[PDB]
């Protein structure tokens, strides 16, 4: 859904990315998204990854914990709970997805699937520091 | 293999749908998707590949996974609102 | 019938509002929101206001809904196209529609400025830890 | 042609940090003096 | 001597940011320089072949030309030639 | 300079060190200052909302009688309930009867309020005149602004569908910045100055 959001972009910015898509990177494109992670840790930054929110998020908890997300969110959308057409199940499950929401619910487990389990940490001077002139004092 | 049916599921879809049966009421039992691909249609075929599949042609009654909403599948489905608002973003390495 | 509300950016009414008549002096977003609405619709639309809460909401005691909500509820309009929260009570005597702009509680604050300069200024560009280095290996030497 | 002005080379400090430089020039060597020329030792 | 020495590398320091802060300075050399910074002020005649041109623009940074177009200046527009000259002239480098 | 120089080889050892490491220092203070002097950067206080619970010094507060003071109430997030001990022992009332009231409160002081408020306001008035605000980091909650209509309206699936389709194809994001960026008054290099007393 990302490379056909960005190539059926009416949007200036997202206009100039895919210009500068399907460039001659050879292949700034990629196959698996595990693919696309690695091949970002491998660069030394010269690579950067397009995708979810929340994976990245996932990712970003992950060991070696060796990327982060940066930025907003470029596109906007959500994921849902689906029932088949003309189902009992309808009403019920948006009243219960709405209230789960608004008692703090999901935003709960989202912490603690994303945060609570994850492999790294939760969470400014340019004044010259001491690490810079300790070969002086040595 | 030590656990037998839903006890061997842990996840956030899986307590988001304990909490939706507990307050709507009814028991459920857990599967997956053997294409274990989202649902899309076939251009020509006309048949959905994945989790709608399974829903549209009976095979399930809910599903509760990451399910993006799009205009395609909210023809023939009926989601709920959405549980967890997303959006494309930018992966970097971590600056050492 | 739609509905409307004048918190802006989303209604509000054109510069020199006397001239034009009506459905041509709002403009906001809402209202290029209803238009493309009622192209993919067909319908036809007047936009409309209606004050008396300015939004949705219930009173316990009356049991009456009021603004856009107790309008649509009670026939007084078709459809209410404006910044309205989806919510459990809303979504139990009204029917939503996917959210067409997702957002959150954020924090606001004012801009930092260039602070005045503090007495002592002139030691920032070295560390306190390097000017006590320096005290002591003075001693030292 | 933003033609430089005679005595530019002190524009980046301003005037009264050259007038108070001065001025504590004058109390240091009075202080200095002071201080060395008061004692009968 | 403290005070000698602070003031004479403050002296030192504040010289090299003037010099090159004044190194730095790139002038309006094209139609994206300009697009960019705000700084400036940018109008063309009120009723004209560029006004129109600008108006029914396909191109990027023309289009955020006339998004800044019809601003509040109050008025980078102008009715005589001979008075935008006037204004550009009177002006210190703050219309073009 | 010195009216004494060390003559013997240990003093001068002494002597050679202290000089190097005196040259490297100012050397050292200069070079930085001029990076100051030449690059201005102000730090926002905070980035996130931790650093906001930590701070004492910065209040903050909602609009009293709202849905962000309870959600704040009802809260199990740690965070949220630090806040809401905090806005519940705080003196004078961090909160406000009105939007506008916050704001004004916001832009009177310096840095002291923090305004807690929906992202969508917040990026408007980031963007209007005077430009003296700004938002800083992500949102703390999740909500949707929504098309209603009555219970059995023949209008329900169409205007699905229809922002559906206009969010695919990308409508709403060039309306949100028409109304929001473009249109807005303050988008997105000052000569040097000298120094003061
Ligand atoms: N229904 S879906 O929309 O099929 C879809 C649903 C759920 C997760 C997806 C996903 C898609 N996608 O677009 O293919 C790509 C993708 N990529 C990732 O890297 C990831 O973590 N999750 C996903
Ligand atoms: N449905 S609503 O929920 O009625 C509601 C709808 C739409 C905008 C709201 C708003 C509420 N509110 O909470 O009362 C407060 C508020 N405050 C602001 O500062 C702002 O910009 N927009 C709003």
């Amino acid at each position: 859904s990302t490379k056909e959001f960005f190539r059926r972009s009416k949007i200036a910015v997202f206009e100039k990315m895919w210009t500068y898509m399907k460039s001659a990177e050879p292949s700034v494109f990629v196959r698996t998204t595990e693919e696309g992670m690695i091949r970002v840790r491998k660069s030394k930054g010269k690579y950067a990854y397009l995708l979810e929110s929340t994976m990245n998020e996932y990712i970003e908890q992950r060991k070696p914990c060796d990327t982060m997300k940066v930025g907003g969110n470029l596109d906007s959308k959500g994921y849902g709970i689906a029932t088949p057409k003309g189902s009992a199940l309808r009403g019920p499950v948006n009243l219960a997805v709405l209230k789960l929401s608004e008692q703090g619910v999901l935003d709960k487990l989202k912490s603690k699937w994303w945060y609570d389990k994850g492999e790294c940490g939760s969470k400014k001077t340019s004044a010259l520091s001491l690490s810079n002139v300790a070969g002086v004092f040595y | 293999n030590q656990f037998e049916g839903n006890d061997r599921y842990e996840g956030y879809c899986v307590e988001l749908a304990a909490e939706i049966a507990k307050h709507v009421g009814y028991s459920y039992r857990l599967e997956i998707v053997s294409d274990g691909k989202y649902g899309a249609r076939d251009p020509d075929t006309k048949a959905w590949n994945g989790m709608v599949g399974e829903l549209v042609y009976g095979r399930a009654d809910v599903a509760v996974a990451p399910l993006t909403i799009t205009l395609v599948r909210e023809e023939v489905i009926d989601f709920s609102k959405p549980f967890m608002s997303l959006g494309i973003s930018i992966m970097i390495k971590k600056p050492q | 019938v739609v509905t409307t509300i004048l918190e802006s950016p989303y209604v509000m009414m054109k510069k020199n509002h006397e001239m034009l008549e009506g459905n041509e002096r709002y403009e906001g977003y809402c209202v290029d929101l209803a238009a493309e609405i009622a192209k993919h619709c067909g319908f036809k639309y007047k936009l409309t206001i209606v004050g008396d809460g300015k939004y949705g909401a219930r009173d316990a005691d009356t049991k009456i809904w009021n603004g856009m909500v107790g309008e649509l509820v009670y026939g007084k309009a078709d459809i209410a196209i404006a910044p309205l929260t989806i919510t459990l009570v809303r979504e139990e005597v009204i029917d939503f529609s996917k959210p067409f702009m997702s957002l959150g509680i954020s924090i606001m604050i004012k801009k930092p400025q260039k602070s005045k300069p503090g007495v002592f200024s002139f030691l920032d560009p070295l560390a306190y830890e390097i000017w006590m280095c320096i005290v002591f290996a003075y001693i030292g030497v | 042609k933003s033609k430089p002005g005679v005595f530019s080379f002190l524009d980046p400090l301003a005037y009264e940090i050259w007038m108070c430089i001065v001025f504590a020039y004058i109390g240091v060597s009075v202080v200095l003096f002071l201080v060395s020329r008061f004692s009968p030792y | 001597w403290f005070f000698t020495l602070i003031i004479i590398s403050s002296y030192t320091a504040n010289l090299a940011a003037f010099l090159t802060v004044e190194r730095m300075v790139s002038p309006i050399e094209s139609a994206e320089d300009l697009a960019k910074q705000t700084e400036i002020a940018y109008g063309t005649l009120e009723a004209g072949s560029t006004k129109e041109f600008f108006r029914r623009s396909k191109i990027a940074v023309f289009e955020k030309m006339w998004t800044y177009m019809k601003s509040a200046e109050p008025s980078v527009f102008v009715r005589t030639t001979e008075e935008g000259m006037i204004r550009v002239r009177k002006s210190k480098g703050k219309y073009a | 300079g010195c009216d004494i120089s060390p003559r013997s080889l240990s003093g001068r050892i002494v002597g050679g060190v202290w000089w190097f490491f005196t040259l490297i220092i100012i050397s050292s203070y200069t070079a930085n200052l001029a990076a100051f002097l030449t690059v201005e950067r102000m730090v926002s206080p905070i980035e996130s909302a931790e650093d906001l619970s930590k701070q004492t010094e910065i209040a903050y507060g909602t609009l009293d009688s709202g849905s962000t003071k309870e959600f704040f109430r009802r809260s199990k997030i740690a965070v949220f309930d630090k806040m809401w001990t905090y806005m519940r022992s705080a003196e004078p009332s961090v909160f406000v009867r009105t939007t506008a009231e916050g704001v004004a409160r916001v832009r009177k002081s310096k840095g002291k309020y923090a305004y807690l408020l929906e992202s969508t306001m917040n990026e408007y008035i980031e963007q209007r005149k005077p430009c003296d605000t700004m938002k800083v980091g992500g949102n703390l909650d999740s909500k949707g602004y929504g098309i209603a209509t009555p219970k059995g309206s023949s209008l329900g699936t169409p205007v699905n569908l229809a922002v559906l389709k206009l969010s695919e194809q990308g409508v709403l994001d060039k309306l949100k910045n028409k109304w929001w960026y473009d249109k807005g008054e303050c988008g997105a290099k000052e000569k040097t100055s000298a120094l003061s007393l």
